[PDB]
Order: C-alpha cells, then sequence, then structure tokens
C-alpha cells in the first residue's frame, strides 16, 4: 500500500518560522491525481483544517490561517512540506498528514501526528539525577527505583528503563510547572528487593527539542 | 462563516442505541458530503463513513448515518455500544474550497475500588549536590481514589516553600499515580536532622522519612 | 371456550391473530383434556397468548 | 419514572413501584424476560458538560 511520514524537529519558537515535511512511501506523488492536505489538532481540541494542496500548485488555505501558510511539492523527493510563518503559543497542535482521496471527500489514510510546542524564552535542556532505594525506600518485598528529571523546557520529555526493556511497573508522571517557569516530573520503576545489587538500571531521558540525550545509572545509596 | 455544531459530551451505557448530531449554521447540511472520523486518544484519526450512508471496508454495519436536511443537521447511528467505540467523533464538511470540522464528541466508559496508598521517597542524590541543588522526591502510586493531599515536614517543622506536586493520573492497572516534588538548598538538607513527607489518603496516613547519610 | 373458534369462517381473539385458518382447510383437528399434567397449584402460568 | 401504562392527569403524583407490564409474561415478579423496571437511576457527574 501507501504509507505517510512525518519529519522534521517537534519544536518552534515564537514568531519564527515552521518546517515540517511529509514523506510518500510506496506510492507516487503526481499519479493518481489525488491531493494532500494537513490537518492539525490541539489537545483536547477539535481537528482544524490547514490547507490542501495538489501537484501542481494549486493550493487553498483556511481564512482564519490566510496569508500565514506556505506548501510545496517537489516530486523529485517524492514528498511536500508545510512553512508556518509568525508562530504564537496557541498554535500548540499535534499535525496529522493525511492523504486525501476526494476533494470534498474522505482522508482515507492518516499519517501518525507528530507533537508541536511553542513556548517564549530559550530552550533549557533537562537536568537528571538519580533516585538511590535504600531501606527506606521498600515497603514489603519489593521496593522502588526512578530518576528525577527537573529544570527543562519545554515539554515533552520521554523516559525509557534499559532501552525500553523493562515496561512492567515504569510510571511516567505529568510534568508540573515550577516556581520558576521550568517543569518538573519523574518516571519510576516498582522492583523486588532481591535483584537491587544484581540487576543494573538505567533510565533513558531524551529532550528532542534541547537534543540532549542523557543516560544515568539507577544504584542503591550508599552511606558517607 | 459556516460551523458544524456538534454536542460536546455523549454519554451511553454498552448495548444501546445513541445518536450524534451535526447542526450545521449557514449552509445546509445535504450541500456537500460530512465525513465522520473516529479518533483514538494519542493515534491518527481513522475514517468510519463516507457519502452520510455508506460504511468503508472494515467498520462494522452499526456505523450508520441520516441526514435530516430540514433541520440542516447531521445524524451518525450507534447500535450496540461496546468498550472500543469510547473515541472521539468529528464530522467533517467543504464548505466553497475550505473544509470545516466538527466541535467533537467523547463516548464515556459509561471502576475500581479504594486502593492502598503505597508511598516511596526518595534522598537527594550526590550528583545533585554538587550542581549546588537538592530536591526531596514523594511518590504517591497505586492509591484510589484520585485525591491525596501531601504535606512536607521538616523534623517536625511543615514545609511549603518549593513543595511542588502533580495532579493524580489514572494508572495501566486502574488506580492513580501522583508525585511531589521538594525544591532545596544543599545547606537546607543538612541543617535539618531528617525530612519526612506525609500522605493523607481517605483519613488513613502512611509516612516515610529520610535523612542525610 | 376457544376450541370452538378452530374453524374456518369466523373472526375471533385466537384464530386471527395465532393462527389463522384459509377456506382451502382440509386439516383435521384432534383436541383433548389432559388437565392433570399441564396445570398445577398455586397458578400455572407458563404458557403465553 | 420511565415507564407507564397510561397518561396521567395534570398535578399528579405517581409513587407506584409496580413492574410495568412491559410484555405482560409472568417473570416470577422481577425484570427478566418481557419485564421491565420503571423506576431507574441517574448519570449525575459533576465533570460533564
Amino acid at each position: 500500500q501507501v504509507q505517510l511520514q512525518e519529519s522534521g524537529p517537534g519544536l518552534v519558537k515564537p514568531s519564527e518560522t515552521l518546517s515540517l515535511t511529509c514523506t510518500v512511501s510506496g506510492g507516487s506523488v503526481s499519479s493518481g491525481g489525488y491531493f494532500w492536505s494537513w490537518i492539525r489538532q490541539p489537545p483536547g481540541k477539535g481537528l482544524e483544517w490547514i490547507g490542501c494542496i495538489y501537484y501542481s500548485g494549486s493550493t487553498n488555505y483556511n481564512p482564519s490561517l490566510k496569508s500565514r501558510v506556505t506548501i510545496s511539492v517537489d516530486t523529485s523527493k517524492d514528498q511536500f512540506s508545510l512553512k508556518l510563518s509568525s508562530v504564537t503559543a496557541a498554535d500548540t497542535a499535534v499535525y496529522y498528514c493525511a492523504r486525501q482521496l476526494w476533494l470534498r471527500g474522505r482522508f482515507d489514510y492518516w499519517g501518525q501526528g507528530t507533537l508541536v510546542t511553542v513556548s517564549s524564552a530559550s530552550t533549557k535542556g533537562p537536568s537528571v539525577f538519580p533516585l538511590a532505594p535504600s531501606s527506606k525506600s521498600t515497603s514489603g518485598g519489593t521496593a522502588a527505583l526512578g530518576c528525577l528529571v527537573k529544570d527543562y523546557f519545554p515539554e515533552p520529555v520521554t523516559v525509557s528503563w534499559n532501552s525500553g526493556a523493562l515496561t512492567s511497573g515504569v510510571h511516567t508522571f505529568p510534568a508540573v510547572l515550577q516556581s520558576s517557569g521550568l517543569y518538573s516530573l519523574s518516571s519510576v520503576v516498582t522492583v523486588p528487593s532481591s535483584s537491587l545489587g544484581t540487576q543494573t538500571y538505567i533510565c533513558n531521558v531524551n529532550h528532542k527539542p534541547s537534543n540532549t540525550k542523557v543516560d544515568k545509572k539507577v544504584e542503591p545509596k550508599s552511606c558517607d | 462563516n459556516f460551523m458544524l455544531t456538534q454536542p460536546h459530551s455523549v454519554s451511553e451505557s454498552p448495548g444501546k442505541t445513541v445518536t450524534i448530531s451535526c447542526t450545521g449554521s449557514s449552509g445546509s447540511i445535504a450541500s456537500n458530503y460530512v465525513q465522520w472520523y473516529q479518533q483514538r486518544p494519542g493515534s491518527a484519526p481513522t475514517t468510519v463513513i463516507y457519502e452520510d450512508n455508506q460504511r468503508p471496508s472494515g467498520v462494522p454495519d452499526r456505523f450508520s448515518g441520516s441526514i435530516d436536511s430540514s433541520s440542516n443537521s447531521a445524524s451518525l447511528t450507534i447500535s450496540g455500544l461496546k468498550t472500543e467505540d469510547e473515541a472521539d467523533y468529528y464530522c467533517q464538511s467543504y464548505d466553497s474550497s475550505n473544509v470545516v470540522f466538527g466541535g467533537g464528541t467523547k463516548l464515556t466508559v459509561l471502576g475500581q475500588p479504594k486502593a492502598a496508598p503505597s508511598v516511596t521517597l526518595f534522598p537527594p542524590s550526590s550528583e545533585e549536590l554538587q550542581a549546588n541543588k537538592a530536591t526531596l522526591v514523594c511518590l504517591i502510586s497505586d492509591f484510589y481514589p484520585g485525591a491525596v493531599t501531601v504535606a512536607w515536614k521538616a523534623d517536625s517543622s511543615p514545609v511549603k516553600a518549593g513543595v511542588e506536586t502533580t495532579t493524580p493520573s489514572k494508572q495501566s492497572n486502574n488506580k492513580y499515580a501522583a508525585s511531589s516534588y521538594l525544591s532545596l538548598t544543599p545547606e537546607q538538607w543538612k541543617s535539618h536532622r531528617s525530612y519526612s513527607c506525609q500522605v493523607t489518603h481517605e483519613g488513613s496516613t502512611v509516612e516515610k522519612t529520610v535523612a542525610p547519610t | 371456550d376457544e376450541v370452538r373458534q378452530i374453524a374456518p369462517g369466523q373472526t375471533g381473539k385466537i384464530a386471527d391473530y395465532n393462527y389463522k385458518l384459509p377456506d382451502d382447510f382440509t386439516g383435521c383437528v384432534i383436541a383433548w383434556n389432559s388437565n392433570n399434567l399441564d396445570s398445577k397449584v398455586g397458578g400455572n402460568y407458563n404458557y403465553l397468548y | 419514572r420511565l415507564f407507564r401504562k397510561s397518561n396521567l392527569k395534570p398535578f399528579e403524583r405517581d409513587i407506584s413501584t409496580e413492574i410495568y407490564q412491559a410484555g405482560s409474561t409472568p417473570c416470577n415478579g422481577v425484570e427478566g424476560f418481557n419485564c421491565y423496571f420503571p423506576l431507574q437511576s441517574y448519570g449525575f457527574q459533576p465533570t460533564n458538560g
């Protein structure tokens, strides 16, 4: 069949230029006589139509989004890209690249939605600190360990344990706004206390906005 | 200036029949084709009907749509409600070279009893200390109802400055999870003999303590 | 009181709503009393109409 | 009250808890096959619209 995959950075600063490219595999842009369309959806809100394009120069845009949407098609690379100007903090939406069978019909195939965040001031990387388990950290036959993500900007951050090999008992908490701008969260996993000193637990905190990947090992606390 | 009016919240027990409406303001609802999309949270939307009466190959026959053009309302009838039907429903239009979507319909679940609030405390790490920072992390997990009150303590004095807590969030085992963070200076961490986090849940109190060791 | 209703050429309450008898009815109807087995004390209401 | 046999005159209170003749079959006094209860609960919730 055919599949549509988006690319480009997951961030854009306010009053800047957005550049997201949607690539096509298993099909041809010029062949078939169909259309391409970009559709956005804010978290907790309905879908919003941005614009539609043909493999020629035909374009139509939302009057609420008029004079700010610039979408172009390059047949040589078998893809098409959308450029957005004057992005604000209200433009935080999950962007979907959907193939459109009929112009007034349905979007038969939908690409996976990339998450886009807009927020003023410079992007700040995370500070990952180990969370050492101890005797006070266990209640019964099981213990707990985790990692702390503090003073980062902006959302989101993903935490994986042992490169995704550990999923059972992993609890990733939603972030909260700190007293000074930045966010903070943690991701912890429940483990039996027998494998505390025999198994190595490494958390993988990724911050795609700041392009920072931090791997932090978790070890039991040593009294000093 | 054509918009589709859609009920924001619609709830129905499984096994019954419910009707989801989509009313157009200015243009008539039979002017252009209307497409309904059923979108799970955290996934791409999927087309469940097309041409206002035709079901695409793959969806069940229950996704039946009807057009009430006199009232300028597009109707989508759902029969035999099940668990996976809980999703966002949006209706599409086209107007005049400008695709307009609907407001959105969320199907609710209409389920867990009281759960023990396991509490874990973590002292600040040594790696955080040379960065001239300190943080006390309180963990609240596997509990119900999702309403826990946190109160940090410095030996015996309650702590409110630098306290950051998280709203409860549903877990995979149908329980809830939460966290509390206490920003602190390295000098204040060693100034007090011990620190403790007290979690109050349905009257019962679960308390752990930490000490600089 | 309804065994007289099982005949072609009349209108009633059972012969028109449960089993209609046509004009070209060459049937052969048999009925009898077995009240000691299909009925019981306290009210036997198992059958409907 | 969701189920009722017939209409009621205005300014009248109906407190009858009798099982409505939903199918008018014997159901051993419960709301099984061809029997429904007129009184039903609500769906109130503080998180609705």
